Formats: structure tokens, C-alpha cells, sequence
RNA sequence: AAACUCCAGUUGACACAAAAUAGACUACGAAAGUGGCUUUAACAUAUCUGAACACACAAUAGCUAAGACCCAAACUGGGAUUAGAUACCCCACUAUGCUUAGCCCUAAACCUCAACAGUUAAAUCAACAAAACUGCUCGCCAGAACACUACGAGCCACAGCUUAAAACUCAAA
């Protein structure tokens, strides 16, 4: 979910006193008059100090894959009304490649960190394919075919034994 | 660089599609009779399949696709 | 010995040159500023050769200039005459 | 500083109330954005 | 088609001197590259043609002035001969 | 953010002109917009002849106004804008203070 | 010469087309490409390398559907020329160039320079191109032609694209 667009903007949330300016100062400073960028930055902000041990600490491997995860998800949100950006479509691609390597760098460093992560940024790990080869209309109807059979052999071999 | 590949190569280029235009309702007869044969070996080899795992018939439902007919 | 020189940057470094219009904001609704780099019996557009700019203010009189244009409030295909008595800062002759 | 301009900034917004009067002071008013360049760089307001 | 008439590419004549205006009209429009287009806008230049041609002429724009600087550069050498006879 | 829209109107008498501003702001402030400053640059002779509405026009009233407005209100704006038969012309553009002035140090 | 004379000139109204001048700038993007105005999204990675086939893309041309049609224009007609001229010149007019949704996957797709890191010391160095090299990785190459071919395989492609031989021949290329 989005943060609310009453939400004050990270640069002015920690000004003293910001809560005793009238209610129009209060619009002019918040993400309901700003662009889109000001609302992933507390996006990402929300994630660091839900997810983090330290929050301040960007350079952090768990902090690059928060920002990179919100920069994600603001490519998907683009494409679903851009169906015809190619420039797009290959930019989430590969954010979503890089995401994907620094998690694997993390779960073989930090698993306790990683398991956060995953759970925070609602993030399902998957391990890549062994093998990159075509799978053609033959491939997939003999394959198909080979899975009916062993099916077959198994009912076979259940009603002799 | 060498002109002369460029232009042997645009002359073979040249008289090759001049064959295939002049063959041209020769190969489509022949390109079937391949696909066919094709589709044949195909559904041979999934018989062969299903015979060797020991049913004497295909698994029930299953119907060999004609994956090479355009 | 003191009589060896001493590394130091070169103190009479002449400040590098800058265009007339350096510092200062260009704005689309600036008509008659607009107007001092188009030509005076065409409209189009001065070159920087013509104009003397360095590379930013032209393209961003450029800018400016098509912008004025297209929203109404500037001519295209003439200058203003309003402005035709403007200090000449382009470096073009049409012996007139 | 910028939390304080933009407080005595806002005391001179258009709102529903003062949209009549400002409309009409407005319209008793001219602004001008023109002024031209020297060969020298200085400014010649109008 | 939209703009005030008689104003763009208009030349007043001065003393009935009806010739002096239309070459200077001619000056203005050649030196505003006008009659450069109208020429060539008469057929299609292709655009790899005109990237050609624009390089052509800007190389040897660049060119022409560097072998006038060197040459008025070296004209300053060029005087009599002051140790004339050794 | 920070919009500077310039309105081409009508060419009109002063109750037509104040009635079309109050409905131009109104529209902006049912949009979401913060009105800032209202600015008068003049009646003049428009660059060019304008049809708009199936009218043309040959002089206009140039205002400028400046708000704060979502992103989502300018698309709206325009279609409105769009509408309006007293606006020979409108255009919202973000507003030239907030794009920032770079320093030079000169020409290299 | 044909063609038009519902022709031509001034004035006014008037695009689903392509975008003078700026640009003598050399910018953006992985490349292809990108040069009228505004706004909204928006240009991955805080080691590097890493694929004909995996995942995404890819000028022009071309293929399906619907739409728009000023101009241009393969084809197709007419006029003229020519020994012949169905080419070149003139006139008219299509597919196509445009939009939407799908395909096709090719270019002298070239800076004819593979990606990262480093050096300017050496004998600089076959030549020319674009000063000479080093470390590391991937891809590729082992005489010419047969051959951007045959067969096999894959492919929304069916006169198509990718991968890609051998036999015969030669002393050269
Ligand atoms: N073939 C694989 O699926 C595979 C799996 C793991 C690693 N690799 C590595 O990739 C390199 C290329 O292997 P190859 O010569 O046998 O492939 P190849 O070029 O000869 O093609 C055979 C198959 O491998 C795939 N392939 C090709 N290059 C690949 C790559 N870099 N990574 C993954 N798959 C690739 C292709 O899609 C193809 O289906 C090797 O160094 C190999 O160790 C390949
Ligand atoms: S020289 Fe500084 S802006 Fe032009
Ligand atoms: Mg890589
Ligand atoms: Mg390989
Ligand atoms: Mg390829
Ligand atoms: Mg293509
Ligand atoms: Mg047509
Ligand atoms: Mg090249
Ligand atoms: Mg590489
Ligand atoms: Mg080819
Ligand atoms: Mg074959
Ligand atoms: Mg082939």
C-alpha cells in the first residue's frame, strides 16, 4: 500500500515544530503536491525501518535491495500503463536480475538477514534452471507423452502388486 | 577490402533465387512430403515410447498432436 | 635556500570569459529579450556565431524562443516590431 | 527558513474568501517581464 | 498565412531607388540561408545525403579557417629581408 | 508541484474578464489547486490570428497564474481549459522559479 | 507533346501528414534509433567477465486485420525520345511511407576498433587504417571455391530466417 498522501515529505518530517503550521502549509508539504519520487523515498524509508537493523545505513546490502525493490516496483507500476515501453520493460528486467544477485549474495552471507528480507518485501527466493535449452513442440509433447506413460506403468505395476 | 567476395557473393545470391523461383512448385510438393515423414518418425518414436514402458496401446486420452502441419 | 619556487596555482589567471547573458534567467514570457537573437525581417533563429552565446544560453534562448512561439507570445515568422529599436547585440549586417 | 517563507508566504494566497477581490485588484494591475541585454551584459528595464 | 502582412521580408525603397531595396532584400534573404532552402527544397534530399553533406561542409568550414589563421599567422615573417647579402 | 499557468482570454469587457478568471481559479481550487498569485500582463495584439471556438481572434488578455496543484489535477486542468470558450488559449507549464539556476564559471 | 480548364491569381476558413531557423551544437539511449510545444511516468547494478539457441529488444523493406490520405512513390497506364527505350525526361495513379493490435527478425545493423583494468616505458612500428602495448575474460578463426549452398533441427516465418557440411576441382586464393 501507498503511504497516505497526507504523509509529510521525508525532508520535512523532523523540523521542529512542524506540527504547528496551518493545515495549508501542511498540503504544500506533503506527498498529495509532489511527484512520484518523494512517495518511493518513504516507501524505501518505511522499509528500512521495518526491515534494517540499522536504518541509516544505506550502503548495506539489505539497504541497496530495499531501494532496488522499491525502484521495481515502480517500474511495474509504470508498465502496467505502458504496456508498449520496451525501454522499461528491459530496465524492471534487469533490476529485477540484479535484485535477484544481491540476494543471493545475501542468503550466502547473511541468512538471518536474507530470511528478514524475503519476509519484509514480500520476496519469494527461487534457484535458477540447471540447463537453458529451447523447449520446442517435440520436447514438450514427448515429454507430456513420457509423464502419461510412467503414470500408466505405475497403475500397472500397483494392480500386479 | 576485397570486392570481389561481395560480388561473387551477390551473383551466387542472385542465381539461388533464381532456382527456387523456377523450382518453385517443386519444392512446396517436396517440403510436404518431408513434414509428413516428419510427423511419421515423430509419432513412431513416441510409439515406440509407450511400447517399450509395456502398454499395448497409448495412455488413455492421449491423442499424438500435429506439431509440423502449418 | 628561500629562493626556490614554491608550487602554487597561477595567481594571474585571468578570469575565463563569460557571455553576456551569463547569470541571468531566461524566460519564455521575456519577449523582448527573445527578440534581440532572431533575425529582424525573418524570425528564424541566430546561430551562435551570431550571437555570441556559449553553448547552455543558446539552447536555452532556443528553448525559450519555441516555447514563446507556440504558446502565443511570440511571432514566427517576423520580429516584433515593438522591438525593432532594441540594443543590437548580435554581430550580423544586412548593410540596410 | 523554508518551513518560515512558506508560513508568511501563505497569508498571501488566493483563497475562496478574497477570490473576488484579488480577481478585481488584478485586473487593476499590469505586471511586465520584458527587459533587454547590453552588448556589455547590463540590463535596460522598460 | 496566419501572420500580419507586410512585415516579414519586407524592404522599404528609399528615393525611388527601387533596384539598391531588391538586392538588399536578396542580400537579406540569401544571408538568412531562405534561398539556400527554397533551392533546396525543390527535390527530396535524403537524409543520409544531408548528414553527409552537413559534415562535408562543416569539416571544411573548420578546415579553411585553421589554413587562414596559419597563413595570416605567418604573413607577420613576410617583409624584406633585413640581413640581406650573409 | 508548482504550476504557472498562462491564459490567453477573450479579448472582453471587465465583468466578462473577472467572471472568467473566478471560474478559471474555482476550476483550479475544485481540482485540488493552492492559488497563489494572480498576474495581469495586459490586453494585447495577439503574435498571430487565433481560432478558437469557431471564432478567430486577433487580440487577447494575457494573465498568468500561479499554484500548487497534484500531478493528476494538470491533465484534468487542460481538459477544462479545453472546454471554456472564453480561453482562446491555455497552457500550464511548471513554474520557472523552481527549475534551478546552475552557476557558471564561464566559457572553457 | 500529352494533361487540366469543377483551370489560374488575391483573400478567408481549414489535417490521423512531417516537424525551416536553432544545429558552425555533438547531446540522450544497450543498440536500433532519437532534433515542433506542454505535462505525467521515467533512463538497472556501490567488483569485473559471462549465451546464434535462455530472457528481453532490434533501421528500412515485408506480411495479417481495421482506419486516415496532403505529399511522395515500387508497380500500372498515357506523352515524348531512340535503330530499338515498357530505362533515363513529362503527366496520372496504386501497394507502401502514417494510427491501432499482431507478426516477420534482416542491413556497409560499421568507429569495418569485443568487455573490464593498466602503462607511455621501451626496439615506436611489416604496410595502410585509427600512436604502441600489457593483464584478464568471453566469443570466434585454421588455403580457395563448392557455400549467405545441400541435408538435419528450431522458428507465427511456407519463394522465409538461424545453425551449417561433404563429394568433385585447383596451386594457389
Ligand atoms: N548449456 C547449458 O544449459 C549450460 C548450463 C550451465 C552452464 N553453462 C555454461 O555456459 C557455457 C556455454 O556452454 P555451451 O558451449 O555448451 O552452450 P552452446 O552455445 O553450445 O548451446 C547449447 C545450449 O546451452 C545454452 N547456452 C549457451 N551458452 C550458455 C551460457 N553461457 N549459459 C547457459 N546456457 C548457455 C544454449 O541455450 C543452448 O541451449 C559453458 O561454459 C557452460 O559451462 C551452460
Ligand atoms: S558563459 Fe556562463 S552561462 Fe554562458
Ligand atoms: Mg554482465
Ligand atoms: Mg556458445
Ligand atoms: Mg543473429
Ligand atoms: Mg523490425
Ligand atoms: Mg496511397
Ligand atoms: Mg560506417
Ligand atoms: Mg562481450
Ligand atoms: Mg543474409
Ligand atoms: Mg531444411
Ligand atoms: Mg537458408
Amino acid at each position: 500500500d501507498d503511504p497516505p498522501p497526507s504523509t509529510l515529505l521525508k525532508d520535512y518530517q523532523n523540523v521542529p515544530g512542524i506540527e504547528k503550521v496551518d493545515d495549508v502549509v501542511k498540503r504544500l508539504l506533503s506527498l498529495e503536491m509532489a511527484n512520484k519520487k518523494e512517495m518511493l523515498k518513504i516507501k524505501q524509508e518505511q522499509f528500512m525501518k521495518k526491515i534494517v537493523a540499522n536504518p541509516e545505513d544505506t550502503r548495506s546490502l539489505e539497504a541497496r535491495i530495499i531501494a532496488l525493490s522499491v525502484k521495481i516496483r515502480s517500474y511495474e507500476e509504470h508498465l502496467e500503463k505502458h504496456r508498449k515501453d520496451k525501454a522499461h520493460k528491459r530496465y524492471l528486467l534487469m533490476s529485477i536480475d540484479q535484485r535477484k544477485k544481491m540476494l543471493k549474495n545475501l542468503r550466502n552471507t547473511n541468512y538471518d538477514v536474507f530470511e528478514k528480507i524475503c519476509w519484509g518485501l514480500g520476496i519469494e527466493y527461487t534457484f535458477p534452471p540447471l540447463y537453458y535449452r529451447r523447449a520446442h513442440r517435440r520436447f514438450v509433447t514427448k515429454k507430456a507423452l513420457c509423464i502419461r506413460v510412467f503414470q500408466e506403468t505405475q497403475k500397472l505395476k500397483k494392480r500386479r502388486r | 577490402k576485397n570486392v570481389l567476395k561481395i560480388r561473387r557473393r551477390k551473383m551466387n545470391h542472385h542465381k539461388y533465387r533464381k532456382l527456387v523461383k523456377k523450382t518453385r512448385f517443386l519444392r512446396r510438393k517436396v517440403q510436404e512430403g518431408r513434414l509428413r515423414r516428419k510427423q511419421i518418425k515423430f509419432e513412431k518414436d513416441l510409439r515406440r515410447i509407450w511400447l517399450k514402458a509395456g502398454l499395448k496401446e497409448a495412455p488413455e486420452g492421449w491423442q499424438t498432436p500435429k506439431i509440423y502441419l502449418r | 635556500n628561500e629562493d626556490l619556487p614554491i608550487s602554487m596555482e597561477n595567481p594571474y589567471k585571468e578570469p575565463l570569459k563569460k557571455c553576456i547573458l551569463c547569470g541571468k534567467h531566461v524566460d519564455y514570457k521575456n519577449v523582448q529579450l527573445l527578440s534581440q537573437f532572431v533575425s529582424p525581417f525573418t524570425g528564424c533563429i541566430y546561430g551562435r556565431h551570431i550571437t555570441g552565446l556559449c553553448g547552455k544560453k543558446q539552447k536555452e534562448i532556443t528553448k525559450a524562443i519555441k516555447r514563446a512561439q507556440i504558446m502565443g507570445f511570440m511571432p514566427v515568422t517576423y520580429k516584433d516590431p515593438a522591438y525593432l529599436k532594441d540594443p543590437k547585440v548580435c554581430n550580423i549586417r544586412y548593410r540596410e | 527558513r523554508e518551513v518560515l517563507q512558506l508560513q508568511e508566504e501563505v497569508k498571501n494566497f488566493i483563497t475562496r474568501e478574497n477570490l473576488e477581490a484579488r480577481v478585481e485588484a488584478a485586473l487593476d494591475s499590469r505586471k511586465n517581464y520584458n527587459w533587454a541585454i547590453t552588448r556589455e551584459g547590463l540590463v535596460v528595464r522598460p | 498565412a496566419k501572420h500580419l502582412k507586410f512585415i516579414a521580408r519586407t524592404v522599404m525603397v528609399q528615393e525611388g531607388n527601387v533596384e539598391s531595396a531588391y538586392r538588399t532584400l536578396n542580400r537579406i534573404l540569401t544571408m538568412d540561408g531562405l534561398i539556400e532552402d527554397i533551392k533546396h527544397r525543390r527535390y527530396y534530399e535524403k537524409p543520409c545525403r544531408r548528414r553527409q553533406r552537413e559534415s562535408y561542409e562543416r569539416c571544411r568550414r573548420i578546415y579553411n579557417m585553421e589554413m587562414a589563421r596559419k597563413i595570416n599567422f605567418l604573413m607577420r615573417k613576410n617583409r624584406a629581408d633585413p640581413w640581406q647579402g650573409c | 508541484p508548482r504550476y504557472e499557468l498562462a491564459l490567453i482570454l477573450k479579448a472582453m469587457q471587465r465583468p466578462e474578464t473577472a467572471a472568467t478568471l473566478k471560474r478559471t481559479i474555482e476550476a483550479l481550487m475544485d481540482r485540488g489547486a493552492i492559488v497563489r498569485d494572480l498576474e495581469n500582463l495586459g490586453e494585447r495584439a495577439l503574435p498571430y490570428r487565433i481560432s478558437a471556438h469557431s471564432q478567430q481572434h486577433n487580440r487577447g488578455g494575457y494573465f498568468l497564474v500561479d499554484f500548487y496543484a497534484p500531478t493528476a489535477a494538470v491533465e484534468s486542468m487542460v481538459e477544462h481549459l479545453s472546454r471554456d470558450i472564453d480561453v482562446i488559449r491555455g497552457n500550464i507549464v511548471k513554474h520557472p522559479l523552481t527549475q534551478e539556476l546552475k552557476e557558471c564559471e564561464g566559457i572553457v
